């Protein structure tokens, strides 16, 4: 399924 | 056969005010999209784009749109995190952009997993090769880089890209096999058109072909011409295939001897024509 | 910040014959930002049911959009992709030409 991101940059 | 790719590509845009940020994301398997989400919908959810895709039920769709909308707060915040390190107005529009997926071998081996970003249309920070190490393209994304190795993050993405991106893209081409798993030849042919009194132009044409990836080159007798063409990107048919054309000044009376190669995964063998009608 | 201006190729889905149903379609490439007014013309005048494809970009980041409607190309009829972007200090008209 979708990649949701990690931590933000 | 061959190799083939899952890859999304996503694109936060900002709007100077109160609309949130426009938030779009695409799926492609090799050449074909197969998949959208796009936050200006009135009720957005991710869709399918190909007819294959309807053999997925509700919850598929489901959980690719909670994924979808955990990203889009992601950007949400992370838009605003990078418009603090640029020192950027809130009066201004800008953009981040993602892509990630897998590139898997005949064998179904993973080749190479990818995660990576652009900020205002230039490379911002991407996960490495390696799928550990990250290569960051300024200083703002440098200080992105030390949160990214304190927190570990390509561990979690290493995980995804090897396993799951390849699980779901062996689903896909399954799901979709007759399109996917199929390649159509170019029909190519030569077009003559007069230039002056002592030359003609000669263009071959590829047409109506399955992937997109071709060479097209002339040659006179084995001796390459590459670079003496006039070409054109290829370009989408709007009915799933692709178009290219190359085409070469020549002198009137020679035109017989020249020819034009056409290479593709669709042929055993290149294709060779001329200007004989 | 990198902006990058249009490419544009006008061309038809199927080599064109005079009287017979078709695609006319706008490819658009190689731009930053993403936002981009593309119109297809008749004669000059914009034609009223053109659709696009979802926006994607390429590996250099650089948007691309296909821009696309039924037509039907006659001898005597013009057509054209009209393109306006931040770039572009007046829109970008390209003909439609059959053999390219």
């Amino acid at each position: 399924l979708y990649l949701v991101c990690g931590e933000r940059v | 056969m061959g190799p083939h790719s899952l890859r999304y590509f996503v694109t936060a845009v900002s709007r100077p005010g109160l609309g949130e940020p426009r938030f779009i994301a695409v799926g492609y398997v090799d050449d074909t999209q197969f998949v959208r989400f796009d936050s200006d919908a009135d009720n957005p959810r991710f869709e399918p784009r190909a007819p294959w895709m309807e053999q997925e039920g509700p919850e598929y769709w489901e959980e690719q749109t909670q994924r979808a909308k955990s990203d889009e707060q992601w950007f949400r915040v992370s838009l605003r995190t990078a418009q603090r390190y640029y020192n950027q107005s809130k009066g201004g529009s800008h953009t981040f952009q993602r892509m990630f997926g897998c590139d898997v071998g005949s064998d179904w081996r993973l080749l190479r997993g990818y995660h990576q970003f652009a900020y205002d249309g230039r490379d911002y920070i991407a996960l490495n090769e390696d799928l550990k190490t990250w290569t960051a393209a300024d200083t703002a994304a440098l200080i992105t880089r030390r949160k990214w190795e304190q927190a570990g993050d390509a561990e979690y993405y290493r995980a995804y890209l090897e396993g799951e991106c390849v699980e779901w893209l062996r689903r896909y081409l399954e799901l979709g096999n007759e399109t996917l798993l199929r390649t159509d030849s170019p029909k190519a042919h030569v077009t003559y058109h007069p230039r002056s009194q002592v030359d003609v132009t000669l263009r071959c044409w590829a047409l109506g072909f399955y992937p997109a990836d071709i060479t097209l080159t002339w040659q006179l007798n084995g001796e390459d011409l590459t670079q003496d063409m006039e070409l054109v990107e290829t370009r989408p048919a709007g009915d799933g295939t692709f178009q290219k054309w190359a085409a070469v000044v020549v002198p009137l009376g020679k035109e017989q001897n020249y020819t034009c190669h056409v290479h593709h995964k669709g042929l055993p063998e290149p294709l060779t024509l001329r200007w004989k009608p | 910040m990198i902006q990058r201006t249009p490419k544009i190729q006008v061309y038809s889905r199927h080599p064109a014959e005079n009287g017979k149903s078709n695609f006319l379609n706008c490819y658009v490439s190689g731009f930053h930002p993403s936002d981009i007014e593309v119109d297809l013309l008749k004669n000059g005048e914009r034609i009223e049911k053109v659709e696009h494809s979802d926006l994607s970009f390429s590996k250099d980041w650089s948007f691309y959009l296909l821009y696309y409607t039924e037509f039907t190309p006659t001898e005597k009829d013009e057509y054209a992709c009209r393109v306006n972007h931040v770039t572009l200090s007046q829109p970008k008209i390209v003909k439609w030409d059959r053999d390219m």
